[PDB]
RNA sequence: GGGCUCUGUGGCGCAAUGGAUAGCGCAUUGGACUUCUAGUGACGAAUAGAGCAAUUCAAAGGUUGUGGGUUCGAAUCCCACCAGAGUCGG
C-alpha cells in the first residue's frame, strides 16, 4: 500500500519572537560525574530525570531569522549548482564561484549555509526544509553524506574547505674500539619515489578536499589563494585501511601538502594522518 | 507506531516527540549528527536529524515499533495549491507579526518612559542653559527542519536486498544483529565504539548518566581472532576501566559471551 | 663468506681468521626444543651489558634472580655473612625435588630419607622461638641463564659473528639457522629484517608483547631511557602484491593509536617492499636482504580542534 | 632445567608439542618461582591436545587453571567455550563460573597473563 | 776553582752542576764509578748545567772537581749495597738461565716520579754487562725516556756500559710512536706499544739465545696511581715479568705484591738520598735538551738537514685520523713510520707552494712516506 | 590607475538587536578525577606525562576599524575616510 507520513510543527507568530530572543549558553551535558551501578532509589532517578528533560527540550528548537539577514537562492538540478538572487555576504571570502555574470554555490556549500541560517534556499518556488535539502542536494551524483559531514564538522571550527579540483596539482657492541659500524644493506625508500607510475590504478579512494588553517580566513585570495594546509580524502570506519600502493597514490598527487584521512563511524568523525618517516640514526652516545 | 525515512541505506529521524519517544520506551538511543539552531559554530553538542544504524532500524522494525519507509519524491500532481496555500500562509505570518512588534513597543516604551522623559527634560535644560550662554528584515521566517507538508511514503520491505535497504543478507549484517538483538533483550542500552576498538559499548543504564561497562566484539564462531588482538584490546579496557565482552551466536540460536580482563 | 668486515668470521667455528689485533671472545648458545639459551657467567652479563641483548629467564627486565628472599633480609641485616638466606619452605621443596629422582635412581625405600638425613649435615644457608641457621648443601642444581630470542640470536650470528648457536654438541652454520628459524617461525625473515634495520641505526628493539605491537624501540636501552616507538611489520612487493599476517582493520589502528599515545609512544608502521622479480628461492638466503628496501610510515591522530592556530607559543 | 621433575611430569602426558611443553614449563616456572605459588600441578587435556596446569595461589583458596599458548597460536570463540568446559570438568565445582587464565609467551619468555570468565564480569569495582 | 775529595771505602761524592756552568771530574787514585760505570784515572769527564752526579767508590779513591757546581758533598748513607745485592740475585738467575736453557730475568723498575728509577736500571745495566751479558733495556718513559726523543716508548740493546757523560750507545734503537709526553692522554694506545714491546723482545730471544739468557730491565713511568697502576700491572704482565723492583714506596709495592701472581718476586728498595726532585721547568727543558740532541748530536756533533716535503709525497696521520697539512703544524714533531724510523720537525708551512720545511738527522728524500704527529713542539 | 557589490566585534571562527544585559566555541590558566601510565624499593613513596560517551567543572580574556550626524539612548540607522575580497572594463 502507501503509508501516509505526518510531520512539520509550524512555529506561530508568537513562537518565533520568543525563538529570536534566545539564549547562546549551552546546556551542560551530564549534571556531574557518571554513575557506575544503576541501583539507586531516588538519586539516579532524579538526576536522569533532569538530564532527559534538558534534551528534549534542547532538540525541540527551530532556527528563525530576519528575512533580511537572508540571501535568496534558487537550486538548479539539471546544472547542478545553487545560484543566488542576491548579493552574497560575508560568506563570498571564502565559499562560492561566479561564472557568467552570477553568483553561485555548490551544493554542499548550500546545505551548510542553510543549515547555519545563511541562504534561503528554495526549488520549483517553495522553500526547501533541511529533510528535502539533505534529500535533494545529498545524493551520490553531487555530492555524498559522509563527505557532508566531514566538510561541515571541519567549516564549523572556522576552517577554509575547498573542494579539491584535480587540476590543483658503555654501550658497546663487540669488543673492538671502532666507530660507526655500518652494518646496513638495507636501503630506505620514500613514499612519492615511484608513484608517478602508481596512478596507473585510478580507483578507490581520492582526495575530496582542500582545507586552510582558521588564520587565514581574514586574509584569503579566493582567486590566488596559495599552497593548502593539508588535503583530505574521506571513508568510513568499516571499509578497509588503504595499502601502501593506494598511499603513494594519493601521496604523489598531493604532492607537497599533508594528507589527512577522515573516518565517519556511525556519526563519529575521526582524523588520522599517515606521514613518512625516517630519523638519521644516533650520535655518538 | 513511529516512521523512520530510508534513504539508500541510512536512517534519519527528524522529529522530537520521535526521539524521546524512542529512548525512553525502547531503549535506543542513536546519534544526534546534525547542527544547532543555536549553537551552530561548535561541535560540542548537535542537533536533529538522529542517525540510527542499520541494526536499531531492523530491530525496531521487527517488534512492531516502527514502520520503515523509503524517502518520498515531490508529487509534481499536487504543486499550484501547494504554492497558493503557501503564499497565504506568508503574508499572514508577515501581516500578523506586524502586531505583536508594535505592542513589545508600546510595553517597553510605558515601561522606561520615565528615563525617557528625564534624559529628554535635562537635555532641555541644557538646551536653557546653552541659550542664556551663547519592515522587511524585521519579518521573521522559520527554516523548518522537518518538512511541513503531509506526502504518501511507500512502506519498505527490510526483509530482502533492494536499493533502498542494500543490508539484508550481507554476514556482517546479520552477525552484528543477532548480537545486538540478544543484548537489547537483556536490558543494556548500546552504542558504536569505534575509538574503543570494538563493535559496541554496553551501558547499565541510559548512557547521559552510567558509563559502559564493557565493549563488545562480534565474531564468528569459527573465525580466528589473532591473540595481538585480544592483547590489545584488554589493555586498551584496562586503560579506560572497561570489560572487553566478546559475543558471538550459536547454530541454535543463542549466544555465548566471554569476558577477558587482567591479571597477575 | 659476506657475514661481517673487520674479523670476518667463517660461517664453520673452527680455523683461524688472521686476527693479530684485540683478540675478543664469541659466544657460544645452544637450541633447546626451538629456544635459545646461553648458561655460562661473563657472557651472559656481557651480553646484556653489550648493546642490551636478551632477557634473563626468572626475573624481569635483567638477569638478577636470586635464591634469597627479599622479606628475610630485614630480620638480621647486620651481621656479616653472604647471600643465601631462605625459607623453610622451599627449602623442604629443594628437599624432595631432589628426593623423588633418589626414588628415579632405583634405590629403595630404606636409605631415601636417610641419605638426605645426612645430606642436611655449592651451599646455602637454610634458616629456621629462635630462627637459627644451618648451612646446607644444595641438593639440586638451581643455575641461572639467560635466553636470547631468535632474531637477536641470528642478528648476533649473521651480522656481528661473535656468537656461535649449537645442537647436540654441533655448531650450525647461517643458512641451516636461517631454515630452521623460518620452520618454527613462519614469520621469521620478516620481522628479522625489521629488528636488523632497526638496530643497524643504534636504536634497541625489544618485543611489545604487552601492547599488542611488534617492537618496541629504546633510544640507549630500558634502564636508560623508555621506549620512543611501536612498529607493526608486514611485508609487500614492489607492485606490492602479498597478503600482511595479521590483517589491519581501522579498529586494531584506533585501539593501537590510544594505547600507545596513552604510554607516550609513537606508533610506526613499517613495510618491506621486495621486488616482484624476486623468486622463492633466491630469497632464502640471508643475501637477499640487499634487493629488498623498507619504508616507515608514522600513524597519528589528527585532532580537529587544536590545529586551526599556528604557534600561540607566548 | 631438563632434569626439572615437573619438566619430566609434563612430557609425560603424551601430548607431543615440544613447544608447547616449554612453554607451559616456562609458565611454571614464573608462577612457582617469581611469583611464589604452592601446589602447582601438571594436568594435561588430550580431548583438546593441550597441557595446562593446576595451582592454587594462596593455600586455603580455590584452585586456578592456567594453560599457556604461544605468540604464534590462535584461539577461535569456539576453542575458548571448549576450553571453559574442560577446566570447568577438570577443577570440580560447578558453582563458580567458568574461567581460565591465558599465559601468552613470546621468545624471549615474557608472560602476560589473562583471565576469560563466561559471562559479564564488572570490571574493576565488582 | 779546584777541589779535591778524599772517598773512604763505600761512600759517593755527590755534586750538581750550577745554571750555565761546566764541572770537570778527574779520578786522581783508587777505583771509582758513576752508576755502574768504572772511571778511567786521570780522564777528565765534563758535566753540563743541571747534571746532577753521584760517584761512587767499593774500595776509596781520590777525585777533583775542576768548575762551580751548586752543592758538592761526600755522603756515607748510599743504597748501593741493596743495589748491588739486587744485581747479584738477578746474576744468579742468569746463570741459572744459561745452565737450564732457559729465559733470563725481566726486571721491572717501578715508583714515583723522583726516586731514581732511570738511574737505578742503568747501574743494573752497567754491571751486567760488565760481567760479558746483553740485556735489552726497555723505556716505558714517555715524558723522560732516554733510547729516544720523549713522546715515544722503546727498546735498546746493552753492549757495553754507558759513557760517563753520554750514557748509553743508542745503536738501532726499537722505537714506537705515542706522541704524547704522559700515558694519561692515551691509555690504550700506550698498553697497546707496551704488548708490542713485550712480543718483538720475545721474537728477539727467541733468535738470540745471548740476548735471551740476559734479559731485560724495564724503566717505568712515574704515573702510579688509578690508570698508571693499572698500565704497571699491564706491562707486568705482557712481558711476564719474574722481579719487580719498587723504589721508595710501601702502598705500591703492597698493591703489586697483592695483584701480581706469586711466582713474581716483589722487592722494595730505598731511593737514593742524591735523588734530586725535578721542577715541571727542568723538565721542560731536559726534554727540549733530548730533541736537540736527536738532532744537533752530543754537544752538536752532528749537521741537520732542512728541506722542503711536498704535501702529496706524505701521509700524515693523528693516533688513525688523517692530518691535513697546515699552519698549525709548524714546530710539531713528525715520526716516520717503517716502528720509527726516525724523526722530523716542521720548521715552516707553504700553502701556496703545497709544501712544508723539514729539519732532519738525514738529507732528502724522507726515507719513508708515512708520518706521525705527535702533541710535542720543539723550536 | 577607474565603476559596482560585499566585509571589519576577546589570541582565532563567530552571536546579539524596534535602538534599552557586549557573550558561545577553540586555544589559555586552574580544580576534581569513583582516572590510567612511566622509572632499580617485600607496611597506600616525593616527581612529571596521557585522557576521544574515563571523563568532568570553572575562571580570565574587548581600540565593537576611525571621525562625524540623527537619537533620551548606537555593535545596531546614515555620511566621509582607511584597509581587504570579488566583478566589470580599460
Ligand atoms: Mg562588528
Ligand atoms: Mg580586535
Ligand atoms: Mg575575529
Ligand atoms: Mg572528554
Ligand atoms: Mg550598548
Ligand atoms: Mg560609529
Amino acid at each position: 500500500a502507501a503509508v501516509e507520513v505526518p510531520a512539520g510543527r509550524v512555529l506561530s507568530a508568537r513562537e518565533l519572537f520568543a525563538a529570536r530572543s534566545r539564549s547562546q549558553k549551552l546546556p551542560q551535558r551530564s549534571h556531574g560525574p557518571k554513575d557506575f551501578l544503576p541501583d539507586g532509589s531516588a538519586a539516579q532517578a532524579e538526576r536522569l530525570r533532569r538530564c532527559r528533560e534538558e534534551l528534549w527540550q534542547l532538540l525541540a528548537e527551530q532556527r528563525v531569522e530576519r528575512l533580511g539577514s537572508l540571501v535568496a537562492a534558487e537550486w538548479r538540478p539539471e546544472e547542478g549548482f545553487v545560484e543566488l538572487k542576491s548579493p552574497a555576504g560575508k560568506f563570498w571570502q571564502t565559499m562560492g564561484f561566479s561564472e557568467q555574470g552570477r553568483q553561485r554555490l555548490h551544493p554542499e556549500e548550500a546545505l551548510y549555509l542553510l543549515e547555519c541560517g545563511s541562504i534561503h534556499l528554495f526549488h520549483q518556488d517553495l522553500p526547501l526544509s533541511i529533510q528535502e535539502a539533505y534529500q535533494l542536494l545529498l545524493t551520490d551524483h553531487t555530492v555524498t553524506f559522509l563527505q557532508y559531514q566531514v566538510f561541515s564538522h571541519l567549516k564549523r571550527l572556522g576552517y577554509v574547505v575547498r573542494r579539491f579540483q584535480p587540476s590543483s596539482v658503555p654501550g658497546q657492541a663487540s669488543s673492538p674500539a671502532v666507530v660507526l659500524q655500518h652494518i646496513s644493506v638495507l636501503q630506505t625508500t620514500h613514499l612519492p619515489d615511484g608513484g608517478a607510475r602508481l596512478l596507473e590504478k585510478s580507483g578507490g579512494l581520492e582526495i575530496i578536499f582542500d582545507v586552510y588553517q582558521a588564520d587565514a580566513v581574514a586574509t584569503f585570495r579566493k582567486n590566488n589563494p596559495g599552497k593548502p594546509y593539508a588535503r583530505m580524502c574521506i571513508s568510513g570506519f568499516d571499509e578497509p585501511v588503504p595499502d601502501l600502493c593506494s598511499l603513494k597514490r594519493l601521496s604523489y598527487q598531493s604532492g607537497d601538502v599533508p594528507l589527512i584521512f577522515a573516518l565517519v563511524d556511525h556519526g563519529d568523525i575521526s582524523f588520522y594522518s599517515f606521514r613518512d618517516f625516517t630519523l638519521p640514526q644516533d650520535v655518538g652516545h | 507506531m513511529l516512521v523512520v525515512e530510508v534513504a539508500n541505506g541510512r536512517s534519519l529521524v527528524w522529529g522530537a516527540e520521535a526521539v524521546q519517544a524512542l529512548r525512553e520506551r525502547l531503549g535506543v538511543g542513536g546519534r544526534t549528527v546534525g547542527a544547532l539552531p543555536r549553537g551552530p559554530r561548535q561541535n560540542s553538542r548537535l542537533g536533529l536529524p538522529l542517525l540510527l544504524m542499520p541494526e536499531e532500524a531492523r530491530l525496531l522494525a521487527e517488534i512492531g515499533a516502527v514502520t520503515l519507509v523509503s524517502a518520498p519524491r515531490p508529487d509534481s500532481r499536487h504543486h499550484s495549491l501547494a504554492l497558493t496555500s503557501f503564499k497565504r500562509q506568508q503574508e499572514e505570518s508577515f501581516q500578523e507579526q506586524s502586531a505583536l512588534a508594535a505592542e513589545a513597543r508600546e510595553t517597553r516604551r510605558q515601561e522606561l518612559l520615565e528615563k525617557i522623559t528625564e534624559g529628554q527634560a535635562a537635555k532641555k535644560q541644557k538646551l536653557e542653559q546653552a541659550s542664556g550662554a551663547s519592515p522587511r528584515s524585521a519579518l521573521l521566517v522559520q527554516l523548518a527542519t522537518a518538512r511541513p507538508r503531509p506526502v504518501k511514503a511507500r512502506p519498505l520491505d527490510w526483509r530482502v536486498q533492494s536499493k533502498d535497504w542494500p543490508h539484508a543478507g550481507r554476514p556482517a549484517h546479520e552477525l552484528r544483529y543477532s548480537i545486538y538483538r540478544d543484548l537489547w533483550e537483556r536490558g543494556f542500552f548500546l552504542s558504536a565504539a569505534g575509538k574503543f576498538g570494538g563493535d559496541f559499548l554496553v551501558y547499565p543504564g541510559d548512557p547521559l548518566r552510567f558509563a559502559a561497562h564493557y565493549i563488545a566484539q562480534c565474531w564468528a564462531p569459527e573465525d580466528t581472532i589473532p591473540l595481538q588482538d585480544l592483547v590489545a584490546a584488554g589493555r586498551l579496557g584496562t586503560s579506560v576501566r572497561k570489560t572487553l565482552l566478546l559475543c558471538s551466536p550459536q547454530p541454535d540460536g543463542k549466544v555465548v559471551y566471554t569476558s577477558l580482563q587482567w591479571a597477575s | 663468506r659476506v657475514y661481517e668486515t673487520y674479523e670476518s668470521p667463517l660461517p664453520i667455528p673452527f680455523g683461524q681468521d688472521h686476527g693479530p689485533l684485540k683478540e675478543f671472545k664469541i659466544f657460544r648458545a645452544e637450541m633447546i626444543n626451538n629456544n635459545v639459551i646461553v648458561r655460562n657467567a661473563e657472557d651472559i652479563e656481557q651480553l646484556y651489558g653489550k648493546g642490551y641483548f636478551g632477557k634473563g629467564i626468572l626475573s624481569r627486565s635483567r638477569p638478577s634472580f636470586t635464591i634469597s628472599d627479599p622479606k628475610l633480609v630485614a630480620k638480621w641485616k647486620d651481621m656479616k655473612t653472604n647471600m643465601p638466606i631462605i625459607t623453610s619452605k622451599r627449602y623442604q621443596h629443594s628437599v624432595e625435588w631432589a628426593a623423588e629422582l633418589m626414588r628415579r635412581q632405583g634405590q629403595d625405600e630404606s636409605t631415601v630419607r636417610r641419605i638426605l638425613k645426612d645430606y642436611t649435615k655449592e651451599y646455602v644457608l637454610v634458616e629456621e622461638q629462635r630462627n637459627r641457621l644451618i648451612c646446607r648443601r644444595n641438593p639440586y642444581r638451581i643455575f641461572e641463564y639467560l635466553q636470547l630470542s631468535l632474531e637477536e640470536a641470528f642478528f648476533l650470528v649473521y651480522a656481528l659473528g661473535c656468537l656461535s648457536i649449537y645442537y647436540e654438541k654441533e655448531p650450525l652454520t647461517i643458512v641451516k639457522l636461517w631454515k630452521a628459524f623460518t620452520v618454527v617461525q613462519p614469520t621469521f625473515r620478516t620481522t628479522y629484517m625489521a629488528y636488523h634495520y632497526f638496530r643497524s641505526k643504534g636504536w634497541v628493539p625489544k618485543v611489545g608483547l604487552k601492547y599488542g605491537t611488534d617492537l618496541l624501540l629504546y633510544r640507549k636501552g630500558p634502564p636508560f631511557y623508555a621506549a620512543s616507538y611501536s612498529v607493526i611489520i608486514e611485508l609487500v612487493d614492489d607492485h606490492f602484491e602479498g597478503s600482511l599476517r595479521r590483517p589491519l582493520s581501522w579498529k586494531s589502528l584506533a585501539a593501537l593509536s590510544r594505547v600507545s599515545v596513552n604510554v607516550s609512544k609513537e606508533l610506526m608502521l613499517c613495510y618491506l617492499i621486495k621486488p616482484s622479480t624476486m623468486t622463492d628461492k633466491e630469497m632464502e638466503s640471508p643475501e637477499c636482504m640487499k634487493r629488498i628496501k623498507v619504508q616507515e610510515v608514522i600513524l597519528s591522530r589528527w585532532v580537529s580542534s587544536r590545529e586551526r592556530s599556528d604557534q600561540d607559543d607566548l | 632445567m631438563g632434569t626439572h621433575p615437573k619438566y619430566l611430569e609434563m612430557m609425560e602426558l603424551d601430548i607431543g608439542d615440544a613447544t608447547q611443553v616449554y612453554v607451559a614449563f616456562l609458565v611454571y616456572l614464573d608462577l612457582m618461582e617469581s611469583k611464589s605459588w604452592h601446589e602447582v600441578n601438571c594436568v594435561g587435556l588430550p580431548e583438546l591436545q593441550l597441557i595446562c596446569l593446576v595451582g592454587t595461589e594462596i593455600e586455603g583458596e580455590g584452585l586456578q587453571t592456567v594453560v599457556p599458548t604461544p605468540i604464534t597460536a590462535s584461539l577461535s570463540h569456539n576453542r575458548i567455550r571448549e576450553i571453559l568446559k574442560a577446566s570447568r570438568k577438570l577443577q570440580g565445582d560447578p558453582d563458580l563460573p567458568m574461567s581460565f587464565t591465558l599465559a601468552i609467551v613470546e621468545s624471549d619468555s615474557t608472560i602476560v597473563y589473562y583471565k576469560l570468565t563466561d559471562g559479564f564480569m564488572l570490571p574493576d569495582p565488582q | 776553582p779546584t777541589t779535591k775529595f778524599e772517598l773512604e771505602r763505600e761512600t759517593e761524592l755527590r755534586f750538581e752542576v750550577e745554571a750555565s756552568q761546566s764541572v770537570q771530574l778527574e779520578l786522581l787514585t783508587g777505583m771509582a764509578e758513576i752508576f755502574g760505570t768504572e772511571l778511567t784515572r786521570n780522564k777528565k769527564f765534563t758535566f753540563d748545567a743541571g747534571a746532577k752526579v753521584a760517584v761512587f767508590t767499593w774500595h776509596g779513591c781520590s777525585v777533583q772537581l775542576s768548575g762551580r757546581t751548586e752543592v758538592a758533598y761526600v755522603s756515607k748513607d748510599t743504597p748501593m749495597l741493596l743495589y748491588l745485592n739486587t744485581h747479584t740475585a738477578l746474576e744468579q738467575m742468569r746463570r741459572q738461565a744459561e745452565k737450564e736453557e732457559e729465559r733470563g730475568p725481566r726486571v721491572m723498575v717501578v715508583g714515583p716520579t723522583d726516586v731514581g728509577k732511570s738511574t737505578v736500571c742503568r747501574l743494573l745495566l752497567n754491571y751486567a754487562v760488565r760481567l760479558g751479558r746483553r740485556p735489552t733495556y726497555v723505556e716505558l718513559d714517555v715524558g723522560q725516556g732516554s733510547v729516544s726523543i720523549p713522546g715515544t716508548m722503546g727498546a735498546l740493546y746493552i753492549e757495553r756500559p754507558a759513557d760517563v757523560e753520554e750514557g748509553f750507545s743508542i745503536q738501532a734503537p726499537l722505537v714506537y710512536h705515542f706522541g704524547s709526553t704522559t700515558p694519561g692522554t692515551n691509555i690504550k694506545l700506550y698498553n697497546k706499544i707496551t704488548s708490542r714491546l713485550a712480543d718483538v723482545f720475545n721474537q728477539r730471544c727467541e733468535v738470540n739465545r745471548r740476548a735471551s739468557v740476559s734479559g731485560c730491565v724495564i724503566n717505568t713511568c712515574g704515573w702510579v696511581k688509578g690508570s698508571g697502576y693499572q698500565a704497571l700491572v699491564h706491562a707486568a704482565s705482557a712481558f711476564e715479568v719474574d722481579v719487580v723492583v719498587v723504589l721508595d714506596q710501601e702502598r705500591l709495592y703492597n698493591e703489586l705484591k697483592r695483584d701480581l701472581p706469586h711466582f713474581v718476586r716483589t722487592v722494595l728498595l730505598p731511593k737514593s738520598g742524591g735523588v734530586v726532585e725535578r721542577s715541571k721547568d727542568f723538565r721542560r727543558e731536559c726534554r727540549d735538551e733530548r730533541i736537540r740532541e736527536y738532532f744537533y748530536g752530543f754537544r752538536g756533533c752532528f749537521y741537520p738537514h732542512a728541506f722542503n716535503v711536498k704535501f702529496s709525497d706524505v701521509k700524515i696521520y693523528k693516533v688513525l685520523v688523517p692530518v691535513t697539512p697546515g699552519r698549525d703544524m709548524v714546530h710539531h714533531l713528525l715520526s716516520v713510520s717503517t716502528s720509527v724510523a726516525g724523526f722530523i720537525v716542521v720548521t715552516s708551512v707553504d700553502l701556496e707552494h703545497q709544501v712544508f720545511t723539514v729539519l732532519s738527522p738525514a738529507p732528502r728524500p724522507l726515507p719513508k712516506n708515512f708520518l706521525l704527529i705527535m702533541d710535542i713542539r720543539f723550536m
